[PDB]
RNA sequence: CGCAAGACGGACCAGAGCGAAAGCAUUUGCCAAGAAUGUUUUCAUUAAUCAAGAACGAAAGUCGGAGGUUCGAAGACGAUCAGAUACCGUCGUAGUUCCGACCAUAAACGAUGCCGACUGGCGAUGCGGCGGCGUUAUUCCCAUGACCCGCCGGGCAGCUUC
């Protein structure tokens, strides 16, 4: 109330008793309050309260019995008010209100070490309350619902970082910030086709011309701008265990929101197998999530071999569950010990960055599919020398040898039912799994990029069950009218020209092939060389082995 | 005890019967309440998440079906898991079967378990003064025929199938253990349900031999069961040829 | 059954605690003070005991005010006794209580000066710190609470012996 001398030492003194055993912990917030609704003059400022207000949402945190939690959501919501308040008095005005002197009015904090870094006590902050809103985003639980409010303090939460980001003098603009940057495309990062696309289909000439959209376009465009811009300004530090962490999250933002190649170019560039080394353990969930967007954006492009690949270093293992931090001591017998599996449940990990393993089984089990099934038919058609286990041919085998399927009614049981409908080689079988499957169990419902893949996956088994079924009949075969296998496997004569022409190129059949005609004829015996072959192999067997036995006896 | 602990399970299931209805009318209608477009944060989860009505009938009724489950499992089982008589054990079966059905059907797993794991400790136990086992095809009949269709459908009804398997077996087990006496009704019953339920999934084959397996029943039966009706030959004799004639060969690839 | 006055803090209350000693028990708040323990903080011999001199010092008593329920020197009675100015019963003044000045004494006794070093064993208790197989409280979970076991300080005491 007068001169800002008792004030401030109050201040001292009411910042002081902050950490010990007598705390009362709440109603220091409440006094802080209580040097401010009580602050009702003029100039001096608007201003200086701004830093006290720092001091006392720092009241509103530190209230809080330690660090592992989550914080009464009223507790959250003001909080919020604190910050938000704390927009206001700190656009308006612009002087900076711990330090550069002015005419004086009204500190001293020079003289305390520096304006600035208690200036930069506003990025702190709210680092700190994204932090906090992480904490949440993981007690409450979780297919239900305290939980909308709570998603909603997440939109606001993205208001603040968002506004935490066009203020910037920093020291001026560039060449630190970074860091709200940072929390900006983390809040940017995991997001969705529709918001890469409502740039591009929330059609372009149908939505509206008004600076704003144009706000909205480049706002798509802000994120993967602050790649191009923040790395100089980290670009700058080399340290690896920001490096390996960021780019992770920048291959994830190619692959879903545009270009695959280029998602495929950056960590083909990069080299980020030996860096993981280098990075501490919460990167190696990093590198294990960016495979995943991979090999899902792999069989979403179409690409059998590249998803299978991909989704095949996952599926080797069992570890997805832990990785994610969701294992328990014993879901087999491995998973020991107990205090240090929680590491992995204080760190890892919000609901909302999930995806299903359903998902990520079938997806890597159909890509296999499309490429083994052929190569078993040829296989068994006396091709049989690259047959390969611990692979989806072992991954079919334990839902293979069920004495007693019926119809489907799990997953697995639904690629099975698929694979049996791949070997009699009718396209049937495939979209009884491709449909139903998908619709129980939401593998399609997921992508607006299904009505794609769907298109990918049909006339890829249309073209792999007319080569299945070619593997077994070419024996039976004396010509073949080509116009038939376009018409009944629903394929036009350009493409069938050009698979048969590939087949009998490079599967190495005898067939002789009238492509003008569309006409083959063929007349590859012979039944009885199943045997003969297979004999002549067991023969053939006994010569090169031996050699060893010779050049080991030797 | 038969009036107290039937009083209880009746207590409970209303308790339930409430919490549904109620979040299911009036909570439910609070979910997708108003419009449906745009959640602001219901669209990015919707990548991998569910209805909102599942999302919130899991906060005021997953209570009571789980508490039912719970009880059910320690009630009879943890506190009846044999004795002597007091037969009830077949009405708890049949409200546990119930529950399975409607809520949640991984119970089914637990309950099943459950059972076979009692079967084992008595048929495989026998040490005490429980039930003296020996010509009393009562109880036994009872419980077998009960546990039967409870299993058969429960499997043909959840789209299960293991479980049916389990059933089965148990039954041959039965059987075997309990083939001193000569037979008794319900057989025709349970041989018929069985060749029905698998029909599809097995081949027409298996199948149709388990059909005329019961048309056979219905000869003894009719010696002894005594069925005046044309209709039902002739129904018998259909069900037997389609059986059959289905497939000539089968394709072991 | 209600009201008033003054006095007084039971059982709980203990070879228990605090204070230099005299002493100190109903609730809650305020005011200043102190011991022990913890500390890889500070100072660097700043200490020990004491003529002169100084503070506090039960009860009774004295002086001036307030108050005066209860008990009660003195005193008046009733008994007991040869006698009975006593022990016992009734009444009762000063005093007992509070405020301000005096008085300096007690079996003010552990009848045992103060400071320092060394020399047996054992089980407890009050306070601080530290270590631990566990039960127990709550919010579901190492906040700090209670109970159990052990260790290190200093404190009131006890038991045991060539």
């Amino acid at each position: 109330e007068i001169t800002h001398a008792v004030v401030i030492k109050k201040l001292n003194e009411i910042l002081q008793a902050r950490g010990k055993k007598g705390t009362d912990r709440a109603a220091q917030i409440e006094l802080l309050q209580l040097l401010v609704q009580i602050a009702s003059e003029n100039n001096l400022g608007e201003g200086v309260i701004v830093k006290i207000k720092f001091n006392i949402i720092a009241s509103l945190y530190d209230y809080n019995p330690n660090l592992a939690t989550y914080m009464k959501p009223e507790m959250w919501q003001k909080c919020l008010d604190c910050i938000n308040e704390l927009m206001d008095i700190l656009f308006a005005n612009p002087n900076i209100f711990v330090g550069e002197n002015i005419l004086e009015e009204s500190e001293n904090l020079q003289n305390v070490d520096q304006p600035l870094r208690v200036r930069g006590c506003i990025l702190t902050l709210v680092e700190r309350m994204d932090e906090e809103f992480t904490k949440i985003m993981q007690n409450t639980d979780p297919h239900s619902q305290e939980y909308v409010e709570h998603l909603k303090d997440e939109a606001q939460v993205c208001a603040i970082i968002e506004r935490v980001q066009r203020y910037l003098e920093e020291k001026g603009t560039t060449e630190e910030i970074c860091r709200v940057y940072l929390r900006r495309i983390l809040h940017t990062y995991y997001k969705f086709d529709y918001k890469a696309h409502q740039r591009q289909l929330t059609p372009p000439e149908g939505s509206s011309k008004s600076e704003q959209d144009q706000a909205e376009n480049e706002g798509e465009d802000s994120a993967v701008l602050m790649e191009r811009l923040c790395k100089y300004i980290y670009a700058k530090d080399r340290t690896d265990r920001i490096r390996t962490c960021a780019i992770l999250c920048h291959i994830y933002h190619h692959a879903l929101h545009s270009r695959w190649y280029q998602a495929r170019d950056l960590m083909l560039m990069s080299h980020l197998q030996d860096n993981i080394q280098h990075a501490d353990p919460p990167v190696q969930i990093l590198y294990n999530r960016t495979m995943v967007q991979l090999g899902i954006c792999a069989f979403r492009q179409g690409l059998t071999k590249d998803a299978h690949n991909a989704l095949l270093d996952i599926q080797s293992s069992g570890r997805a569950k832990e990785l994610l931090g969701q294992g328990l001591l014993l879901r087999s017998l491995q998973e020991r010990n107990q205090e240090q599996e929680k590491v992995e449940r204080r760190r890892q990990v919000p609901f909302h960055l999930h995806i299903n393993l359903e998902l990520l089984e079938c997806v890597y089990l159909v890509s296999a599919m499309l490429l083994e099934i052929p190569y078993m038919a040829a296989h068994e058609s006396d091709a049989r020398r690259r047959m390969i286990s611990k692979q989806f041919h072992h991954q079919l085998r334990v839902g293979e040898r069920q004495p007693l399927l019926g119809p489907p009614e799990s997953m697995r049981e639904h690629v099975v039912a698929a694979s049996k409908a791949m070997k009699m080689g009718d396209w049937k079988t495939c979209h009884s799994f491709i449909i139903n499957e998908k619709m129980n169990g939401k593998v399609w419902d997921l992508f607006p990029e299904a009505d794609k893949v769907r298109t990918m996956l049909v006339r890829k088994i249309q073209e792999e069950s007319l080569r299945t079924y070619l593997f077994t009949y070419s024996s039976v075969y004396d010509s073949i009218s080509m116009e038939t296998l376009s018409d009944m496997f629903e394929l036009d004569l350009p493409t069938v020209h050009s698979i048969i022409s590939k087949m009998i190129i490079n599967e190495e059949l005898m067939a002789s092939l009238d492509q003008p005609t569309q006409t083959v004829v063929m007349h590859r015996t012979e039944p009885t060389a199943q045997q003969n072959l297979a004999l002549q192999l067991a023969e053939k067997l006994g010569s090169l082995v031996e050699n060893n036995e010779r050049v080991f006896d030797h | 005890l038969e009036d107290v602990v039937r009083a209880y399970l009746k207590l409970a299931e209303e308790k339930t019967e409430a919490a549904k209805e109620e979040s299911q009318q009036m909570v439910l209608d609070i979910e997708d309440l108003d419009n449906i477009q745009t959640p602001e944060s219901v669209l990015l989860s919707a990548v991998s998440g569910e209805d909102t009505q599942d999302r919130t009938d899991r906060l005021l009724l997953t209570p009571w079906v789980k508490f039912l489950w719970e009880s059910y499992r320690q009630c009879l089982d943890l506190l009846r898991n044999n004795s002597r008589v007091e037969r009830l054990y077949h009405d708890i079966a049949q409200q546990a079967f119930k529950f399975c059905l409607q809520y949640t059907r991984k119970a089914e797993f637990r309950k099943l378990c459950d059972n076979l794991r009692m079967h084992l400790s008595q048929i495989q136990r026998h040490h005490n003064q429980s039930t003296a086992i020996n010509l009393n095809n009562p109880e036994s009949q009872s419980m077998h025929l009960e546990t039967r269709l409870v299993q058969l459908d429960s499997a043909i009804s959840m789209e299960l199938w293991q479980e049916a398997f389990k059933a089965v077996e148990d039954i041959h087990g039965l059987f075997s253990l309990s083939k001193k006496p000569p037979k008794p009704q319900l057989m025709a019953n349970y041989y018929n349900k069985v060749s029905t339920v698998f029909w599809k999934s097995g081949n027409a084959l298996f199948h149709a031999s388990t059909l005329h397996r019961l048309y056979h029943l219905s000869r003894e039966m009719r010696k002894n069961l005594t069925q005046d009706e044309m209709q039902r030959m002739s129904t018998r004799v259909l069900l037997a040829t389609l059986s059959i004639p289905i497939t000539p060969e089968r394709t072991d690839i």
